[PDB]
RNA sequence: AAUAGGAGUAGCUUGGGGACAUUCGUAUUCAGAUGUCAGAGGUGAAAUUCUUAGAUUUUCUGGAGACGAACAACUGCGAAAGCAUUUGUCUAAAAUACUUCCAUUAAUCAAGAACGAAAGUUAAGGGAGUGAAGACGAUCAGAUACCGUCGUAAUCUUAACCAUAAACUAUGCCGACUAGGUGUUGGAUGAAGUGCUUCCUUCAGUACCUUAUGAGAAAUCAAAGUCUUUGGGUUCUGGGG
């Protein structure tokens, strides 16, 4: 109706568009501020439809709505998924799947929680359509993908980890550390969950977006 | 009598399986005899995808697939002539 | 097998010739003596020839000694009172009660330690038949730890 | 014609007369030089004797050694 | 020799009351005046003294337990829980 | 008859109705005998 | 310049919903069925309606002022189905008709990871 | 398995070593040095417990716990009565010393 | 002679005096004659401890909950009850449970419980056979029976 | 020292075998927010139903029970019933390999016993979805039915019972002998793709195709064969409707 008012969605550094749309916010009338309303909202942007790059387009990101001043909304990093039909297309039977995932927590205290799949290669030599590893196997490939992954996710800073996530380093050594034990595919992180983000601090999260 | 060899269903050193649900009717069928179609299908036709092409972003657009996987039972699939009924001689045929 | 299915060719088995083979050229007292100290230490017949032959390096003690291991073992008198094939059905037994005793629903458990009792009765009962038992040896669920001790 | 067929080795374990395919081997370690007696399909652990260090990993099969060492076989 | 077919420790009560109620008495009495194993000496003497006090005659010493046992299932899971941690 | 009830080429009523009729029959039996007796 | 919304399609075997919305989601832009536009009390379904609700929709949509549309399919759901239903292609067709900038096309239909006990029998709809 | 192993050493000892069970036993073993080895179960008194601790530990011999429970040490050893402590004053040939 | 579950004698060392001083607190199932009872803020989670509800970690349960902060106890007290904690507030300072009827509840952090269960549980489970165990039952508690 | 049997030993042996603890996912649902505005549900067609006190729809938080897809098969394990999320702990299991030990310990078994789907019963929790009963709206000459909307009991855990099922390879179990080829799951032996990988040979599972101067009443069956040329051992069962 008449009392809306757009506001522009900005978002952090490391993106490379870092405007990713317009808003529109209802009545700016008392006691709601209408900032409230605007505050905590939650926004999929594609990956490629932000970087402008294809090769990321079965990529979408969680950004979440947490600061404001006046006219703009500028972001924070709030997950990462699969777009539904690339996860599906991985699946093909005669190659089985296998599931990893935990819970971690960052060097900047946010727990988060990673869904890692992961998928059998043929070889060359094998000639028979079925390639399934042994089960004893698919459990060593597994707690050795929660490790690296675990590992990998405590280090850092969250920027710098959700920066990881964009050339998509972890399924590369997943799959480098797997090689010995079982020849691996497509590795991917299907799902990012953040689980408990530690409590807002406007000055860091604007110095980080600039 | 005794028609099917594997009575219509793949069971073979296994007492008991799950049931699956017929996609077409909700009626209970055995995973091991339901029969399975992987129906990959695309979520327009193709003179509307050309369309949606047209008035698309990005110039290299391409239509996302639909991925599926149906199971029938087999009043179903034979109604809708997912499996033809055949001929005596030639049940044992397949692929 | 005598329970479950399956016929299960794994087996071992000697070669044609029977005498002691010219490479191996310990004698019978070395031999007696090494057995002997093994059991002493602490060992079961059938691992005793199992670590001989590989350790000492003797392959059918009945070839290059005049008598089983068995036997040479009860002659220097340092052989078990239970025999060494009963002791360890009833050493599983027990075991296999203790888990049972904690869990009470495990049915796969429940049916096997009625296998496993009655594999022990039928083991006993040829046992009794020869005099390597006492004739008043019975075995009792109760009982089981403390029996073999 | 079962009575005498020569090329029937390559048959299972139990044949037309029972045969071993396992044997003993006279090996000795690099760089130490004795002479040990040693079983193949040994099935626990085996050491070099003035310095026990291991010689052959036991496992299921025929059994693996080391890398290193050189074996006569000690049939006679 | 065997007394009762049935019956056992409920016998007492005799002709009166239903079988069923008798029944459900029957298995809560059984329990309760079994002998628990005393987890301070290992003698399997501890018993019921009072509604929820067990008492180890050879330790002399009082557990604080169940109406009707030494342990109900709701604190073994709890004190499981808290194990854990 | 024999064990092996149904088998119903002859075209007789249903022999699952049969034995819940029956079975109803029996109950109703059962129960005069305990008003009588 | 352009700018997007975010165009929910619901299509059941009855209604085809079209709910167009803001990029959060949260805060609507127009609701607009596929049962509104005809008087049947049948053919919800139907592509006729469908695309009826289509074109309206994106004539109002142009007259508020975003210009384009991400579209985000969903078929019925587990609990019924997980077909797309007929009209979805319809209204599908008529938005790209219509002249609004078409953006990318996702699948978010509601599957059952599970498979929670669905209605009617064990031996199913006999009809 | 450990304790496995540990009950497998002691089931030597008892055959072929000379031991003594009970705390009036143990603290005569321990005062004279003819002790080697002190074995006490989990459930052990704790005042009991500590002075067998701090007499074995003045005198130089280790003390083991043993993994279970009072009865289960007394029928590893063959007994049917509970020991709660023992004391192998030679060992056998076993293993159980190191 | 009023409740099922049983009473616990239990002693401290006065603060501010010399000697002894004798409480007696509700027991929680699986509690000892011996044991030693631990009361505070840094008290760790074990059975039988006094600790206060916002030092718990989630999912816990517990018994002798204070209403309101200080009050010595005062709901979930009869036998073979328990409460469960269901969550810290994110600022937090009050913390939620559930009492057994069926309610959940808010109370403030720093009130008092007990982990573990109430003892005595199960009390209703056994019938009531005959008409004079209802008598002695009643006789120790209020004249209320027989009904009419 | 039985291609009898049991026991042993060994391998980063194996597996949706059992048990307990444990952990995650998703829809659905409840509650709390949020924005919208007229219908939404429902079907062969429709009505009963739900909706301006904002339904249906949008997104988010918290709760709850349920289930564990896709991967998933003419595949695996289990005595059979049966068994598919994560990790741990406790358990069993079989095959293989074994110049390891025991030396007939066995085979089938009336009696007796253990386990024994689903429903049902008894008791405590628990109660989302589903849903005998039941209630309506329809459909029909009629409808106590098919169809529709709602909906108790049951469905779930614990603790007892019940002892049956087209509990089906409708094929008792042990043992020898026969005939090829195509595979496949699990080991072990040799040789050839870059220690590892593959292929060969061979066991044990396990199916399929062709073939039966084998069999069968035929359908069909590698066992239902090695049978009037009738007898390797054994339990159980049937004798017109």
């Amino acid at each position: 109706f008449t009392k809306k008012e757009w506001y522009d969605l900005k978002a952090p550094k490391m993106f490379l568009v870092r405007n990713f749309g317009k808003t529109l916010v209802t009545k700016t009338i008392g006691k709601k501020l209408a900032t409230d309303s605007l505050k905590g909202r939650i926004y999929e942007v594609n990956l490629a439809d932000l970087n402008n790059d294809e090769d990321q387009a079965h990529k979408k990101i969680k950004l979440s709505c947490d600061h404001i001043i006046n006219r703009d909304c500028y972001t924070d990093f709030c997950g990462l998924s699969i777009t539904r039909d690339k996860l599906c297309s991985l699946i093909r039977k005669g190659y089985t799947l296998i599931e990893g995932h935990t819970d971690v927590k960052t060097l900047d205290n946010y727990h988060l929680r990673m869904f890692c799949i992961a998928f059998t290669k043929k070889r060359q030599n094998q000639t028979k359509s079925t390639c399934y590893a042994q089960t004893s196997q698919i459990k060593k490939i597994r707690k050795k993908m929660v490790d690296i992954m675990t590992a990998e996710a405590s280090k850092v800073l969250l920027k710098d980890l959700v920066k990881k996530f964009i050339p998509e380093s972890i399924g590369k050594e997943i799959e480098k550390q797997c090689k010995k034990i079982y020849p691996l595919q497509n590795v991917l992180i299907r799902k990012v969950k953040i689980l408990k983000r530690p409590k807002l601090d406007i000055s860091k999260l604007m110095e980080l977006h600039t | 009598p005794k028609k099917r060899r594997n009575g219509g269903r793949s069971k073979h050193n296994r007492g008991h399986v799950n049931p699956l649900r017929c996609s077409n009717c909700g009626r209970c069928v055995p995973k091991d005899k339901a029969i399975k179609r992987f129906n990959i299908r695309n979520i327009v036709d193709t003179s509307a995808q050309r369309d949606i092409k047209e008035a698309s972003v990005y110039s290299t657009f391409q239509l996302p697939k639909l991925y599926i996987k149906q199971c029938y039972c087999v009043s179903c699939a034979i109604h809708s002539r997912f499996v033809r009924v055949r001929s005596r001689e030639q049940r044992r045929v397949r692929k | 097998r005598m329970y479950g299915k399956g016929k299960g060719i794994s087996s071992s088995t000697l070669p044609y010739k029977r005498k002691q083979p010219s490479w191996l050229k310990q004698k019978p007292s070395e031999i007696e003596d090494a057995i002997i100290k093994l059991a002493k230490k602490g060992q079961t017949p059938s691992q005793i020839g199992a670590t001989l032959r590989d350790n000492y390096g003797i392959p059918q003690v009945k070839s290059v000694t005049g008598n089983k291991i068995l036997r040479i073992l009860r002659a220097q008198g340092i052989a078990t009172t239970i025999p060494e094939d009963l002791y360890f059905l009833i050493k599983k037994a027990v075991s296999m009660r203790k888990h049972l005793e904690k869990n009470k629903k495990d049915k796969d458990c429940k049916f096997r330690l009625i296998l496993t009792e009655s594999k022990i009765h039928r083991i006993s009962r040829y046992y009794k038949r020869k005099k390597l038992l006492p004739s008043n040896w019975k075995y009792q669920s109760s009982t089981a730890s403390a029996l073999i001790a | 014609n079962p009575d005498p067929v020569e090329e029937s080795k390559k048959h299972k374990l139990k044949r037309l007369i029972p045969t071993p395919n396992s044997y003993f081997m006279d090996v000795k370690c690099p760089g130490c030089l004795q002479i040990t007696t040693l079983f193949s399909h040994a099935q626990n652990v085996v050491l070099c004797g003035s310095c026990n260090i291991m010689l052959c990993q036991p496992t299921g099969g025929k059994c693996k050694l080391t890398e290193g060492c050189s074996f006569r076989k000690k049939i006679e | 020799s065997r007394r009762t077919k049935k019956v056992g420790l409920t016998g007492k009560y005799g002709t009166r009351y239903g079988s069923s109620l008798r029944k459900q008495i029957k298995k809560i009495e059984l329990m309760q005046h079994a002998k628990y194993l005393c987890t301070f000496c290992g003698k399997t003497a501890t018993k019921r003294t009072c509604v929820g006090i067990w008492k180890c005659k050879k330790c002399k010493r009082k557990v604080c337990g169940g109406a009707w046992s030494l342990t109900t299932p709701a604190a073994v899971a709890a004190k499981s829980t808290i194990i854990r941690l | 008859h024999g064990a092996s009830r149904y088998k119903k080429s002859r075209a007789k009523m249903r022999w699952k109705w049969k034995k819940k009729r029956t079975r109803r029959l029996q109950k109703k039996r059962r129960k005069m005998r305990q008003r009588s007796r | 310049e352009l700018v997007f919304g975010v165009a929910h399609i619901f299509a059941s075997f009855n209604d085809t919903f079209i709910h167009v919305t803001d990029l959060s989601g949260r805060e609507t832009l127009v609701r607009i069925t596929g049962g509104m536009k005809v008087k049947a009390d049948r053919d919800e379904s139907s592509p006729y309606a469908a695309m009826m609700a289509a074109q309206d929709v994106a004539a109002r949509l142009k007259e508020l002022g975003v210009t384009a549309i991400h579209i985000k399919l969903r078929a019925s759901g587990g609990t019924k189905s997980k077909t797309p239903g007929p009209g979805a292609q319809s209204a599908l067709r008529a938005l790209a008709r219509s002249g609004l900038k078409i953006g990318r096309i996702e699948d978010v239909t509601p599957i059952p990871t599970d498979s929670t006990r669905k209605k009617s029998g064990r031996r199913g709809r006999r009809l | 398995s450990a304790g496995d192993n540990i009950n497998a050493k002691l089931q030597l000892v008892m055959k072929s070593g000379k031991y003594q069970f009970g705390r009036k036993s143990c603290l005569k073993a321990l005062r004279t040095g003819k002790g080697k080895l002190v074995i006490v179960s989990s459930n052990c008194p704790s005042i009991q417990r500590s002075v067998i601790e701090y007499y074995a530990m003045l005198s130089k011999c280790g003390v083991h716990d043993y993994h279970g429970d009072n009865n289960d040490l007394g029928t590893a050893c063959g007994k049917l009565f509970r020991i709660s402590c023992l004391v192998i004053t030679d060992v056998g040939d076993s293993d159980i010393i190191k | 002679p009023g409740r099922g579950a049983p009473l616990a004698k239990v002693i401290f060392k006065r603060t501010e005096k010399y000697g002894k001083k004798e409480e007696l607190i509700i027991a929680s199932e699986g509690m000892f004659t011996g044991q030693y009872i631990s009361c505070g803020t840094k008290a760790p989670l074990s059975v039988g401890n006094i600790l206060p509800i916002g030092k718990m970690p989630e999912g816990t349960l517990i018994c002798n909950l204070e209403h309101r902060t200080g009050n010595r106890g005062t709901l979930v007290k009869a036998s073979g009850c328990y409460a469960t904690v269901v969550g810290q507030s994110e600022d937090g300072k009050k913390t939620k449970v559930r009492l057994p009827s069926g309610a959940k509840k808010t109370i403030d952090a720093k009130a008092r419980a007990m982990v573990g269960v109430v003892g005595a549980g199960g009390r209703i489970d056994k019938p009531i056979l005959k008409a004079g165990v209802a008598h002695h039952k009643y006789r120790v508690k209020r004249n209320c029976w027989p009904k009419v």
